[PDB]
């Protein structure tokens, strides 16, 4: 079976998310679907369950006015609507297929989740959208990095000289600051046989902006 | 001709099972099983009096 | 409320490790408990239902148990797949909703202590002609996380808008961190040298690079 | 059946058939008993059917 | 409701074995052992029926 769903990007607080868990491999009239969120560090939180055949939705005692449900049959999907979001529950949402059909709250005695949907990275942030920017780094053999700062939306693909001459690529996590922007770095392990005679070119690719820049290294000793 | 809606666990031993069950006390409610792959004599009928 | 769980009941491989899942009167003891298996950075899945039977594909080695108010799962021996988190959950009539666990991590009994590899990376002249100077200090090949990062500009310790990252997972099973600041060019020209204080476990490894190199 | 209660709580009292609580006056004709020691991973695999 | 014992050597292939072992003449008895270091499920349970 498959529980595939789309991935919504970063959105400002005060709006509603839009993710649809597509149902396939089974009939959409007997399997109850469940929606949960998973914050890092702590455990899991339960939101509610949806009847597949009728609009019979029962909600938890945690969130009542924030969450509102609707369903459809011909497309065989589900609509998510979380009005007035707050930036305190940045978590990945999962759709879990549970065997068994029930309509009342007392049914939750022989209920379990067999398979769960894959990860859909969805969060809320106010960071502005920005195109990729490449800045060089002076070498100190000698090694140098590729500083990429203030790019949105994430992520970008690091293509060191378009794959023509690269070795020892590294990945770095994005730092957290009060501005909300994020940065990326890529340092390559290179020998001392090419320092000033051959110049290194670092290129990055960003899909939503469709723009590209380049750096100009000036090695000195 | 009487009605009974109880969720309290019915004890079946010696210790008072007010809210603890699993050792010697059983839950008085159980679920039905209605599969189309079952026999003809194990199919649900919607009966009305 | 939430089910009380131990933080980390880790155990060495080769012998059985017992994990406990203690609840309340209404959280557990009247319903059936369930144990959920989740890979790190992936979706969870069910391990055992109703304390008696397991799904198809679930190995028999696994076992589940209950004690009236606490649930226990039994695993015998740890392997390359048994370094994963264990979640315990059930349902209650008090809140009329699902009650999920807190979180438990088990690990085998992994690199020993080592020396940091500090690289001093001055900014290029493209940043200086952009009227800025981003000073960075890149570190790799260290485990565990004990690098006491500090800032010393050889005139006065100044910290303002410091962007440093935690030691995260690398591609060579090591850790890496950095130190980012878009410093003004006059502040960098006013300081004769910049040496990032890299002190791991006491055995510090430091380096310095002249501005003219 | 007093020996069933004073020999500590039992882990797996789950069984299929007549409940032992109503066997006080239900006299029978023939009965046999036997015991064995098996792994606890298959103690739920000892059941009719 | 019947008892059997296996004194003879089980035949898992095609080899005449009436007191000798081999790659197919497996002994029908496998060791368990009681150590206080296994898990609760691997610890033996006492089943009387």
């Amino acid at each position: 079976v498959q529980l595939v769903q789309s991935g919504a990007e970063v959105k400002k607080p005060g709006a509603s998310v839009k993710v649809s868990c597509k149902a396939s491999g089974y009939i959409f009239s007997d399997y109850n679907i469940h929606w949960v969120r998973q914050a890092p560090g702590q455990g899991l939180e339960w939101m509610g369950w949806i009847s597949p055949d009728s609009d019979d939705t029962n909600y938890a005692q945690s969130f009542q006015g924030r969450v509102t449900m609707t369903r459809d049959t011909s497309i065989t999907t589900v609509y998510m609507e979380l009005s007035s979001l707050r930036s305190d529950d940045t978590a990945v949402y999962f759709c879990a297929r549970s065997v068994g059909y029930c309509s009342l709250n007392s049914c939750q005695r022989w209920m379990w989740f067999d398979t769960w949907g894959q990860g859909a990275l969805v969060t809320v942030s106010s960071a502005s959208t920005k195109g990729p920017s490449v800045f060089p780094l002076a070498p100190s053999t000698a090694a140098l990095g590729c500083l990429v700062k203030d790019y949105f939306p994430e992520p970008v693909t690091v293509s060191w000289n378009s794959g023509a001459l690269t070795s020892g690529v590294h990945t770095f996590p994005a730092v957290l600051q009060s501005s909300g922007l994020y940065s990326l770095s890529s340092v390559v392990t290179v020998p001392s046989s090419s320092l000033g005679t051959q110049t290194y070119i670092c290129n990055v690719n960003h899909k939503p902006s469709n723009t590209k820049v380049d750096k100009k290294v000036e090695p000195k000793s | 001709f009487e009605r009974d809606i109880s969720t309290e666990i019915y004890q079946a031993g010696n210790k008072p099972c007010n809210g603890v069950a699993g050792f010697n006390c059983y839950f008085p409610l159980r679920s039905y099983g209605f599969r189309p792959t079952y026999g003809v004599g194990h199919q649900p009928y919607r009966v009305v009096v | 409320p939430v089910l009380t769980q131990p933080p980390s009941a880790s155990g060495p491989p080769g012998q059985s490790v017992s994990i406990s899942c203690s609840g309340s009167r209404s959280n557990i003891g009247t319903n059936f408990v369930y144990w959920y298996q989740q890979l790190p950075g992936a979706a969870p899945k069910l391990l055992i239902y109703k304390n008696d039977q397991r799904p198809s594909g679930v190995p028999e080695r696994f076992f589940g148990s209950k004690s009236g108010t606490s649930a226990s799962l039994a695993i015998s021996g740890l392997r390359s797949e048994d370094e994963v988190d264990y979640y315990c959950a059930a349902w209650d009539d008090s809140l009329s909703g699902h009650v999920f666990g807190a979180g438990t991590k088990v690990t085998v009994l992994g690199q020993p202590k080592a020396a940091p590899s500090v690289t001093l990376f001055p900014p290029s002249s493209e940043e200086l002609q952009a009227n800025k100077a981003t000073l960075v200090c890149l570190i790799s090949d260290f485990y565990p996380g004990a690098v006491t990062v500090a800032w010393k500009a050889d005139s006065s310790p100044v910290k303002a808008g410091v962007e440093t990252t935690t030691p995260s997972k690398q591609s060579n099973n090591k850790y890496a961190a950095s130190s980012y600041l878009s410093l003004t060019p006059e502040q960098w020209k006013s300081h004769r040298s910049y040496s990032c204080q890299v002190t791991h476990e006491g055995s510090t490894v430091e380096k310095t690079v002249a501005p003219t190199e | 059946y007093s020996v069933l209660y004073n020999f500590a709580p039992f882990f797996a009292f789950k069984c299929y058939g007549v409940s032992p609580t109503k066997l006080n006056d239900l006299c029978f004709t023939n009965v046999y008993a036997d015991s064995f020691v098996i792994r606890g991973n298959e103690v739920s695999q000892i059941a009719p059917g």
